[PDB]
């Protein structure tokens, strides 16, 4: 009853259930291994790094 | 039947007063049959004209006289269905 | 649907600032009732035209999906050109204050 | 907007994969009535020829007893009558009119004899024929033009208008909604192009199935109204015309 | 243009298997000059149909550019569809042999 509880997001379009994003330190990626090379097909918009 | 009384203005019912004679087509048969205008017109003064339909060319007649012509209208078809029924309407 | 063209040139001249000067002039003598009775009339006359042209009339997009796919495609490109653009500014602000990801991020924890 | 005409025939259209077609022009275009909403001026004009319509404008104005409207119609109209393009009333319709409205029928087969089949009656010659206005005889013309809306209408030919402008607005639609990867999501083609697919599919191997499907009830309600009205309005015919005979009492009394 | 939709279809009989049983046993008796006198006549015929047709009749895709926009959406989709990928393809495999740019590097200086 003390500790905090985690956002929810769930719907037919979208949910926030299917990964975790992590802690403010110790993050990590939302996407599992097979489609972290197509990250950018999970996305509306996508602005790539710069190199 | 329905409510909806012809503007006889021109703009709508071209030709309307200009002679004293109504003609109409009548059943699947379409058999002749002419009103006198003046008939015709007593229904203008039953006619409201705060009410207009389709497309404003329609006016609706007070319910009063809408219903007392239904109810002549109904009389007679039941009176030709039925065989009793008299010979005059005397 | 119709008339798209003339809705683009509707949106064009609204941009225009003289129009804005033509609008100014025209509003002397005039009633918000009035403007806004007007709009609703305008609205009313073309969706009016849809319901009484669609039954005899084919547009040039004509499908087996008729008017439901028009109105999908306005959809979709209300959604691609305001939406996605808003999510994009959301996105890059979101990437400044918190990092990517960082609304979804876990409470801090306990 | 309401659905003028006189038919009770249910009628619907199938549409093609072209489009319609009139004759070349410099100065014309065709369009709907009803989506142009036109004016008089918007209207496209031409001229017409007098003489076959101005012998039975002499014949009527000697009878009806007005020869100055006459004189006066045919020096307007010498060198062809100019009147807008698509103002008309048919023969058929204007004999209809007539009948109905208790013209003899001793005009009627004049006006048979007179015109052709597919002649074409404009505002002027209906006004200057029945002593009417212009006016109303342009708003009757326009009325019967749209309970036969799929006739499109003859305007003047306009330049587009705002295409700088469009130009820029529509810059700036692509430039906002190409700028992303809507066209390439997984979203996109796991749902938007199965689902749309799938139902296009459908909607063209059963076009027909579902709107006979759905137009069932109309048809037999359209069919219901259609005989309740001819067998009420046979039965008050036949029994008025029985009772037909009942004035002769006071005359022979 | 036109006919793009049989054009597909075409496609899909001739990637079908059955059809490659079906072609096996039309071909008994047939002749490669034969062959390709058919398939020239056909493309003959919708050029021709074209040509006609152009005179009197209009498309759904008619516009102010005619047939020539229609061309440029064909060239367009083919340049997307094969061409891109293509480029996609060899990105790839430069990438892997050389590095992102490796079939621009400079000569090795002396
Ligand atoms: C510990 C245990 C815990 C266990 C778990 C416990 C769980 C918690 C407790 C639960 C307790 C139970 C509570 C109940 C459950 C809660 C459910 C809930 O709250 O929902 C949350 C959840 C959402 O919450 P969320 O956190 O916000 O999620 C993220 C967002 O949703 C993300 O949003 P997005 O980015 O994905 O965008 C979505 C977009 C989606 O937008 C659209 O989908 C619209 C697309 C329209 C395209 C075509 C439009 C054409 C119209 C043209 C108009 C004229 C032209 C005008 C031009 C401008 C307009 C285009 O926006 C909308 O959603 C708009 C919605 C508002 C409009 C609704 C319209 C309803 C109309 C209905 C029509 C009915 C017709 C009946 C006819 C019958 C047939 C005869 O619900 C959802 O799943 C969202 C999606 C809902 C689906 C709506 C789809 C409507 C589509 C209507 C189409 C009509 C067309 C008909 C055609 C057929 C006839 C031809
Ligand atoms: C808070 C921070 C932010 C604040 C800053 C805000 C910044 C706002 C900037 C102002 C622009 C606002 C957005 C609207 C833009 C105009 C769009 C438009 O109307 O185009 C459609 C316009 C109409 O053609 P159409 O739609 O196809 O058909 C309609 C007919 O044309 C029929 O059209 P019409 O009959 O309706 O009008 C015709 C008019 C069309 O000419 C125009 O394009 C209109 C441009 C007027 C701009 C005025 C800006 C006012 C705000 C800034 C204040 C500046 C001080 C000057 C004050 C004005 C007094 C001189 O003129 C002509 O076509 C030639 C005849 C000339 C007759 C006299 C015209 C002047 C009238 C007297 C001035 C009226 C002032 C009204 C009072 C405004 C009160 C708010 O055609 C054009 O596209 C014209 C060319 C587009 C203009 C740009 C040319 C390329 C140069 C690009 C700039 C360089 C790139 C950027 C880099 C800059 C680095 C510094
Ligand atoms: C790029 C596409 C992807 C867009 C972003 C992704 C969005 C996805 C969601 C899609 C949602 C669609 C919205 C559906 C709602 C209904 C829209 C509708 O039906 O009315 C539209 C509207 C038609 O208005 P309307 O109310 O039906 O009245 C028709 C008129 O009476 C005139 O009567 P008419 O008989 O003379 O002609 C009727 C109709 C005829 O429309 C047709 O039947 C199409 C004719 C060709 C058949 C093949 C179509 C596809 C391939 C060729 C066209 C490529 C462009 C894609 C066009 C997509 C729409 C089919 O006219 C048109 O619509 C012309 C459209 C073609 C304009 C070509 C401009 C070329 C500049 C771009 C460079 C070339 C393309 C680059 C590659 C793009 C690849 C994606 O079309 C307009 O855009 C009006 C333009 C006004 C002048 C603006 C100044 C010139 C700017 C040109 C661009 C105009 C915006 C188009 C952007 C696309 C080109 C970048
Ligand atoms: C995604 C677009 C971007 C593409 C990639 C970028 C490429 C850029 C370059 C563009 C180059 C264009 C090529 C120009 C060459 C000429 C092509 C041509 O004119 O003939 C095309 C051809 C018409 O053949 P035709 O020789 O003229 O004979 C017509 C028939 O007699 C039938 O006669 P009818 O009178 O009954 O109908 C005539 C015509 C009527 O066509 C129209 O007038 C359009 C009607 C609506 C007006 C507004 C159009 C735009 C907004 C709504 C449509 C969204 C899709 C974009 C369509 C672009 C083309 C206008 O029929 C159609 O063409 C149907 C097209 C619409 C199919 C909708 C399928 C929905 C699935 C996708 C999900 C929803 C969209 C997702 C968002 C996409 C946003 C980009 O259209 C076809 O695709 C035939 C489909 C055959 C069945 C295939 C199985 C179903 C699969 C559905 C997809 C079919 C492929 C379309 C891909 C686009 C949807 C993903
Ligand atoms: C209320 C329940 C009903 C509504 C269901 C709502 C949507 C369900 C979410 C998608 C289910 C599949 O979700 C899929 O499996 C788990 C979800 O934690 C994730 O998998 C990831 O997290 C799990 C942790 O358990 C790890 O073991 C795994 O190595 C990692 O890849 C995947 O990234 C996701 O793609």
């Amino acid at each position: 009853h003390e500790q905090p509880y985690r956002a929810f997001s769930l719907g037919f379009t979208a949910n926030n259930l299917s990964g975790n994003w992590g802690d403010y330190i110790d993050r990590q990626d939302n996407k599992n291994a097979l489609m972290r090379p197509a990250r950018m097909m999970f996305t509306d918009v996508f602005i790539p790094t710069t190199k | 039947m329905l409510n909806f009384i012809p503007k006889r203005c021109p703009s709508v019912s071209l030709l309307f007063g200009k002679r004293p004679v109504q003609r109409i087509e009548v059943g699947q048969a379409r058999h002749q049959l002419e009103i006198p205008v003046e008939t015709i017109e007593k229904i203008y003064e039953g006619v409201d004209s705060r009410l207009e339909y389709h497309n404003k060319d329609y006016n609706a007649m007070k319910w009063k006289d809408f219903m007392k012509l239904k109810l002549d209208a109904y009389h007679l078809l039941e009176a030709s269905q039925s065989e009793t029924a008299a010979k005059s309407a005397l | 649907g119709f008339h798209f063209q003339q809705y683009i040139a509707m949106a064009g001249r609204a941009i225009n600032p003289v129009q804005w000067t033509r609008a100014w002039r025209r509003m002397e003598g005039k009633s918000a009732t009035e403007v806004y009775r007007d709009a609703l009339a305008w609205t009313n006359n073309q969706f009016a035209q849809i319901s009484r042209a669609s039954q005899y009339r084919a547009w040039w997009w004509q499908n087996p999906l008729g008017m439901g796919l028009v109105l999908y495609g306005t959809y979709k490109a209300w959604h691609m050109i305001y939406m996605v653009r808003k999510q994009k500014k959301t996105a890059q602000l979101v990437a400044a204050a918190y990092g990517q990801g960082g609304q979804w991020l876990n409470p801090v924890p306990r | 907007y309401a659905t003028l005409g006189s038919g009770w025939s249910f009628s619907k259209v199938q549409y093609t994969k072209y489009r319609i077609t009139k004759p070349w022009t410099t100065d014309t275009t065709f369009d709907d009535i009803i989506l142009s909403q036109p004016s008089k001026e918007d209207f496209a004009k031409f001229t017409k020829e007098a003489p076959l319509f101005l012998r039975f404008l002499k014949l009527v104005t000697d009878v009806e007893g007005r020869q100055e409207a006459f004189i006066q119609f045919a020096k307007r109209c010498e060198n062809g009558l100019t009147v807008e393009k698509d103002v008309y009333v048919t023969k058929k319709e204007l004999v209809d009119c007539l009948w109905k409205n208790g013209y003899t029928d001793t005009e009627i087969n004049a006006f048979e004899i007179a015109f052709p089949a597919d002649y074409k009656f404009h505002y002027p010659e209906l006004a200057v024929l029945f002593d009417l206005t212009e006016e109303d005889c342009y708003k009757y013309c326009i009325r019967q033009r749209a309970a036969t809306p799929e006739e499109l209408v003859e305007l003047k030919y306009t330049k587009p208008k705002n295409l700088v402008s469009s130009y820029g607005l529509c810059f700036l639609g692509v430039w906002f909604g190409l700028s992303n990867t809507v066209l390439s999501n997984a979203w996109f083609y796991s749902k938007t192009f199965p689902f749309g697919a799938v139902f296009y599919m459908l909607g063209s191997y059963f076009y027909r199935d579902i709107r006979e499907k759905l137009w069932k009830e109309e048809k037999s309600l359209i069919h219901t109204a259609q005989e309740n009205k001819n067998m009420g309005e046979e039965s008050v015919y036949k029994q008025m015309k029985k009772y037909a005979t009942d004035t002769k009492c006071l005359d022979y009394l």
